[PDB]
């Protein structure tokens, strides 16, 4: 349900849950649906997670950690301005402490892999492909839209690209950073990401 | 056994309530539903499956808020005729909201505030808030402290309104608005609080330092200090001082009780690593002259009294140091007749922070309610710009054709004076 | 933040605010479409200091375009980078100033006022608080020299708090065109000093010979002529958008180099230029710099700073270096030459270190001079303003648009009474 | 020839430009690192020596 | 209890304090981060999980330079409200940064001192880092420490402040911020160490023998002498001194307050194998003309008050014979009406190094601060060249239309000229 009741993410949820729950039904008082507390996710699959040198990265290794989507697109000028404002906050976290604090990922809006692989030679953070069926759900999930294509079911859109939002263990999003929202402070909405209540666990 | 009965009156009230609300609920563990998975009873009634509902009424001649939240999110925390809504905007008028389009609704009005009270007997107090600025937020909310003070006239009447700052005003006819319901607030109101959007404005700009938040953001913080005031009532703490003392300690007369608030630490999400939550500083920020929520400097005015509501893991030693050393400060006074005018009432639960809001989970908080001769110049700037308006008949005939006579235009501008008059003499 | 409001004004103007927009955004990486490449920090988080916002992430400069011909102007959006500007910046002139400073300033020039300040203020309140302006124009020309000093005669008064940098190309003596020479410099400069802050010295005569020397090329077009000025035009503000060791901005610029305020007219010039020939063999230091720009051949104006002596001199170094070998070796250079600098300032200079270097070189300077050598290139336009108008030549249609005799004689007595300091400060 | 230009003498970019307090101050336990790989790192004697006095002078603290 | 706060104002003192608060986070084990994986007590601030907040402010008119620790790696350490930003720079004119627009810069740069001073025990230290000859440095640098002065009434104010060199001057107005901050600082400071530097550029040529130093190179320096001036507050030792002292030891007369600085051993790592360095040698390396950091030679100057902090394994028995031999020498001059001139602290703990540094790591140095008549002659020539500029008034009606009166450079002369005599006086 969080953050956006639907979502193929959350449609997946319910079907992947009950059904283990249905399960438990006759394989045994419960109770259902279950509740929001009781359903469980996998954000990323095995395949999903690429780094700078193009190898597999697990689940595991972002435990502990403050991670946060990054929409963005490469053509996009707003994307130009604060990319390099985030490469500033990535290694000011990163080098200024013992474990290495933040993790950006990455989904993209770009119109090919060419495009993609010149936008994703200047980022050292993890990133996803595109052609991985699993960033165009995420845009349906934290609604993410640069011009209204797709349906959106009966939904106004939350940001524009680019957008940056921390997020939890379960597909929620934790707090909004404004770079382009009802705030809209773009190039310093960055502070505003904590560390000390959204850790991925 | 133990309640309030919370009131909104006009679009600003409401948009301050489904912000006090939005806090009420989640302190409580409930839900926008009304489930939780006693001491959520002073502001949620127990309806059979552990369903919810809100002791509150919400009041507004227009429907442009109303059914908005009836097609929001907290459709159904609320009763459905909990939201009244009639069909005319008052339209910055006080005499509209008094004598024509308010009547339709106030008997809805008062039927429900009476089918709220008589549910459980042991009510406090009612807790009203409102836009004295506007037009069915002066003129509705005149009818009902009218109609209040007739059928419930022991009980309390805690007063939180909107009043307009010095600078930014936002209307051209609020001097009309204003004064006409002063006549309405000194002999109806128990206890009356000033706030003020654009002091708000100031707090939020260079204390919490976003460069642009909004009506959404000082609703906010308005919930954080209707939260601080009211804790007393719902948690326990070391000492216990709720809705009925707090008459009994800040308004030594019964013409002066209007009263300024303040809130700290007001906390960014960046401020709360570094900035160590000290007893000591989070009462001299709370006492600060520029951290309340009037536009109302201190420095030129004397302190009647003051209540400090402490929020957290809060030992009561280092609050009577705290207290020891703003005496000691001469930086500001206190009023002759009064050596000590202190509360401390400490309640051990910690703020609620909303996450992905604008403040931070801060472990201690204090809430400063307090009384002083400075409603003086708030009330001297707003007789003037009275005077400069009503000389030349300006927005006048739109009163008298709505019923109203002309000659209450006039007693409510003696009737301020006499007040100016009131809180001059009582400061020597 | 700090902002700079950019003028091109007249043709010679245009043109050369044209390669400065096409340097200064490619040193913040730009594409000239508006789309920021390049990927660095230290060149875009200062980019509102020339740039504004067009909520795309594009960038704009802050440059308002202003001419009376729409000839040279429809040859910046025909050339690249034409896309850049903002098209209200521009503003037309559909007539012509036929090279008279009489319909540059009075006449023709008075029905474009009321368009140039709607401009120039509404670029200038949009921001939280102004530093100072920055325009480029010529003295030779109509709707350079007349049209051009109707500005500052104007933004002054208005914005009285502020100061701007004008960088005035100035006539040649030994080539000519653009035939009435003395008319449009004198009346362009007696405005000049008294309501500018500082006035940039720019000669073509000398940036040709500069060209054909150090540069010592055989075919110099107006592109790489304006691509020598716009190293100088970049260098005296670079450290207003960079950081560096020891700070450097215009208003600093001018409180520790005017001493007394009828001089403000200062030498420029740029190091290194190193010849083509010569690129691969020069292991540059600091050493081969700082008696590059100690060197007279290599000034920008046409005056020889051997007749002269320099009243206070000032260096942008640019790039990783040390900062000590600023310090003593400007110590070297006043213990050697101690006949030209003036003796009764000690420590004659500005040393400043931009920690940023220019696009792509290691290391450079940029040196801004308050010079006394000034003094012969201003009377032998006194001399050439006497023999015309002892004459009464090429008078006629000037004094057909409302002039007088008698404002052409405080002319020439403003412009006797700026040199007359000069002679008497040696 | 170039890739930058007549100004260009030569080709560095805007890749090699950081500023000297974010190329020297940056953190310390870093700054041990990348130089670990390239080189981090009347007189009086040792009481074995008979210079001055060898005989109480080995006896409270022994070298 | 041990509390010293930092005040650095000016690009001069961002930049020596960035190797300052390197130098000691390095030397507590602290993170670049703030948080360590009872001695940080007077430097730092406990809060949180270990998390230091150093007791500082970074003041600066211009941007470029404090954005620049607003961007690097040390933006999480510092608290961002004395991080102070304005919009202009104080342009090297003493007389924007005291006469026109700095007033919103000191008006809450006292709220963020009289914060950082209501987290105190007990306050011993205003160590103030500036530029003379800056126009922020001399300009708010005079503005800030009168402030403080009629604020906070009998503490010792330390302040290491940059005079100009005798040679070169980076500016043509150095004079004429040089008299004016003079002027001023005679009477609202108490102990002013004169820093100068290509004293220290000729140190790091003969001594750490590295041909390119910069001026981060000359701020890590600075930082050793700081860090040994207050190491006896941070760790115990055989003899403790104490930086309210030093404000007893070293001046004789009110108004003779102008101290020296040098710091030993300083050999680069390839000759630090050579020789041994011993406590006796440390002591001559350091009373030698050549290490000296300020080029003044005190061979013509009289030696007055001489006070040595000492750091690592040293007994105090070879100090006494090392001050025994330096007082027997004949090359150092000693006045004769001060037989007992000397004040020898001892800490326990070695030097630090930075990782990798032009330093290298030793078990014991000398930081030496003298008073000496010697001073007398760096201010006798900065008033030769005050008076080459005011010879035909160059540079003076931008300070008039800037707010300072015409005459009161004549005020500022005397009160330089009386520094001028009464030294001589003094030496006789
Ligand atoms: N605290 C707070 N005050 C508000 C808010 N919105 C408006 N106000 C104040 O309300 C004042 C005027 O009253 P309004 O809210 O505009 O409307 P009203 O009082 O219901 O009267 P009508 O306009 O006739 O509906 C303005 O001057 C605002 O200061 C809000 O969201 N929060
Ligand atoms: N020792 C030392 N001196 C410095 C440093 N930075 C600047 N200075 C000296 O300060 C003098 C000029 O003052 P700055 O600190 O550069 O500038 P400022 O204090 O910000 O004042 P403004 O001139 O108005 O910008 C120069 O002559 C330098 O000698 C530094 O990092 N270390
Ligand atoms: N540096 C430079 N100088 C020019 C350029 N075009 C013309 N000039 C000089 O400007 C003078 C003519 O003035 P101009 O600005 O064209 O007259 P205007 O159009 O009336 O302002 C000639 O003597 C040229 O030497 C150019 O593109 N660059
Ligand atoms: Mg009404
Ligand atoms: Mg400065």
């Amino acid at each position: 349900s969080q953050p956006v009741f639907a979502s193929p993410l959350n449609v997946e949820k319910r079907r992947l849950n009950e059904e283990r729950a249905l399960m438990q039904a006759q394989k045994a008082n419960i109770q259902l649906p279950p509740n929001y507390g009781d359903m469980d996710l996998i954000l990323f699959p095995e395949g999903s997670l690429k780094n700078s040198n193009n190898t597999v990265i697990p689940q595991s290794h972002l435990k502990g950690k403050s991670v946060a989507l990054y929409f963005a697109d490469g053509a996009d000028p707003k994307c130009a301005s604060l990319l390099p404002f985030l490469l500033n906050y990535y290694r000011t976290m990163n080098e200024g402490g013992a474990n290495q604090k933040i993790e950006i990922i990455f989904v993209s809006l770009d119109r090919d892999r060419e495009a993609f692989e010149s936008h994703r030679a200047h980022m050292p953070w993890l990133s996803i492909d595109l052609e991985n069926p699993l960033t165009e759900i995420l845009k349906r999930h934290f609604r993410v839209m640069k011009e209204y294509e797709v349906p959106t079911y009966g939904y106004g859109s939350r940001t524009g690209v680019p957008s940056v939002i921390v997020i939890g263990s379960d597909g929620r999003e934790a707090q909004f950073l404004p770079i382009c929202s009802g705030l809209e402070e773009g190039d310093r909405a960055l502070l505003r990401w904590d560390w000390r209540n959204t850790k991925f666990a | 056994m133990r309640e309030v009965i919370s009131i909104h009156v006009g679009q600003a009230g409401i948009q301050i309530g489904n912000a006090c609300w939005e806090l009420f609920c989640l302190e409580h563990g409930i839900q926008p539903d009304g489930q939780m998975p006693d001491a959520f009873n002073t502001f949620f009634s127990e309806t059979g499956a552990g369903k919810h509902v809100p002791r509150c009424v919400f009041l507004d001649l227009e429907p442009t808020v109303v059914d908005e939240v009836r097609t929001g999110t907290y459709r159904h925390l609320f009763h459905p005729e909990q939201l009244i809504s009639g069909k005319e905007d008052a339209a910055n008028n006080f005499a509209r909201g008094h004598y024509t389009i308010g009547k339709e609704i106030v008997d809805l009005s008062l039927d429900r505030i009476r089918k709220l009270a008589d549910n459980c007997t042991g009510l406090q107090g009612f807790l009203m808030f409102n836009a004295v600025g506007g037009g069915t937020g002066s003129g509705l909310g005149c009818l009902l402290l009218e109609r209040l003070s007739v059928d419930y006239g022991k009980k309390s009447k805690l007063n939180f309104c909107s009043w307009p700052s010095p600078q930014v005003s936002t209307a051209v006819v609020e001097p009309y608005n204003s004064v006409l319901s002063t006549h309405s607030l000194l002999e109806h109101t128990d206890v009356a609080v000033m706030l003020d959007n654009e002091a708000i404005y100031d707090i939020c700009r260079r204390n919490l330092d976003i460069e642009r938040p909004t009506y959404t953001n000082l609703n906010r913080l308005i919930a954080q200090v209707i939260s601080s005031l009211t804790a007393s009532l719902r948690f326990d703490g070391a000492l216990n001082v709720d809705v009925t003392e707090f008459q009994t300690n800040l308004v030594p007369y019964p013409r002066i009780h209007f009263m300024l608030s303040s809130y700290a630490p007001i906390i960014s999400a960046e401020k709360a690593y570094h900035e160590q939550l000290s007893v000591a500083e989070i009462t001299n920020s709370a006492f600060e002259p520029a951290s309340m929520m009037a536009k109302c400097d201190p420095r030129h005015g004397k302190y009647m009294a003051c209540c400090l509501m402490y929020r957290g893991d809060v030992v009561p030693k280092d609050v009577n140091a705290a207290v020891a050393t703003i005496k000691t400060k001469r930086t500001i006074q206190f009023v002759d007749w009064c050596p000590t005018g202190f509360k401390c009432g400490i309640n051990y639960q910690p703020p609620t922070v909303v996450p992905g809001g604008d403040l931070a989970k801060v472990m201690r908080a204090v809430c400063m309610i307090s009384n002083s001769t400075a409603i003086a110049e708030v009330f001297s700037r707003m007789d003037h710009k009275f005077d400069l308006m009503y000389a030349k008949r300006a927005f006048v005939h739109w009163y008298v054709g709505e019923g109203m006579e002309e000659g209450e235009f006039s007693e409510a501008r003696e009737d301020l004076a006499a007040l100016e008059k009131d809180y001059e003499e009582v400061g020597i | 933040m700090r902002e700079i409001v950019h003028v091109q004004g007249g043709q010679c103007g245009n043109q050369i605010g044209a390669k400065f927009w096409e340097v200064i955004s490619d040193e913040h990486g730009i594409d000239p479409t508006g789309t920021y490449c390049g990927d660095s920090d230290l060149q875009l988080e200062r980019i509102n200091v020339f740039y504004n916002e067009a909520t795309g992430g594009r960038f704009v400069p802050r440059a308002i375009l202003m001419d009376l011909e729409p000839g040279t102007m429809d040859s910046v959006r025909a050339g690249p980078f034409g896309q850049l500007f903002r098209p209200d910046n521009f503003v037309f002139g559909q007539t012509g100033a036929g090279n008279n400073w009489a319909k540059g300033h009075y006449t023709e020039g008075a029905e474009l006022i009321d368009s140039v300040l709607d401009v120039v203020r509404k670029e200038a309140e949009g921001c939280d608080c102004l530093q100072g302006f920055q325009i480029t124009h010529s003295l030779g020309g109509g709707t350079g020299s007349g049209m051009g000093t109707l500005l500052i005669s104007k933004v002054r008064e208005e914005y009285p708090d502020r100061i701007m940098e004008t960088f005035s190309v100035f006539p040649s003596p030994k080539v000519s065109d653009t035939v009435v020479e003395p008319y449009n410099a004198t009346l362009s400069v007696h405005q000049l000093v008294e309501n500018a802050d500082e006035v940039q010295v720019i000669d073509n005569e000398a940036l040709y010979d500069i060209c054909f020397r150090t540069l010592k090329l055989t075919t110099p077009t107006y592109g790489d002529l304006n691509h020598l000025v716009s190293a100088a035009m970049s260098g005296v503000t670079c450290c207003l958008r960079f950081p560096g060791q020891l700070n450097s901005d215009l208003r600093k610029l001018a409180v520790n180099l005017i001493p007394f305020p009828r001089l403000h007219f200062f030498l420029i010039g740029f190091a290194p230029l190193t010849s083509r020939g010569s690129q691969q063999y020069r292991a540059l230091s600091v050493p081969e710099l700082t008696q590059q720009m100690f060197d007279a051949k290599n000034m920008m104006c046409a005056s020889d700073p051997r007749h002269g002596r320099y009243l206070t001199a000032s260096a942008m170094f640019r790039g990783r270096m040390s900062t000590k070998e600023v310090d003593e070796q400007m110590l070297n250079v006043q213990n050697k030459n101690s006949s030209y600098f003036v003796e009764w300032i000690p420590n004659n200079m500005k040393s400043s270190v931009c920690d940023i270097p220019p696009k792509g070189l290691k290391m450079s300077v940029t040196f801004v001079g308050n010079s006394t050598a000034i003094q012969e290139m201003f009377k032998r336009v006194s001399d050439q303003f006497t023999a015309m108008f002892r004459r009464k030549a090429f008078l006629h249609w000037y004094t057909g648009e409302g002039m007088d005799e008698m404002e052409f004689t405080e002319a020439e007595s403003n412009m006797n009474d700026l040199v007359s300091e000069y002679q008497q400060y040696q | 020839l170039s890739k930058y230009g007549l100004l260009g003498h030569d080709d560095s970019g805007a890749e090699s430009w950081t500023t000297e307090t974010r190329s020297e101050y940056e953190p310390p336990r870093l700054r041990r690192d990348q130089l670990k790989a390239a080189g981090q790192w009347m007189a009086i004697h040792v009481s074995r020596t008979h210079r001055e006095d060898y005989i109480r002078s080995l006896t409270p603290r022994p070298a």
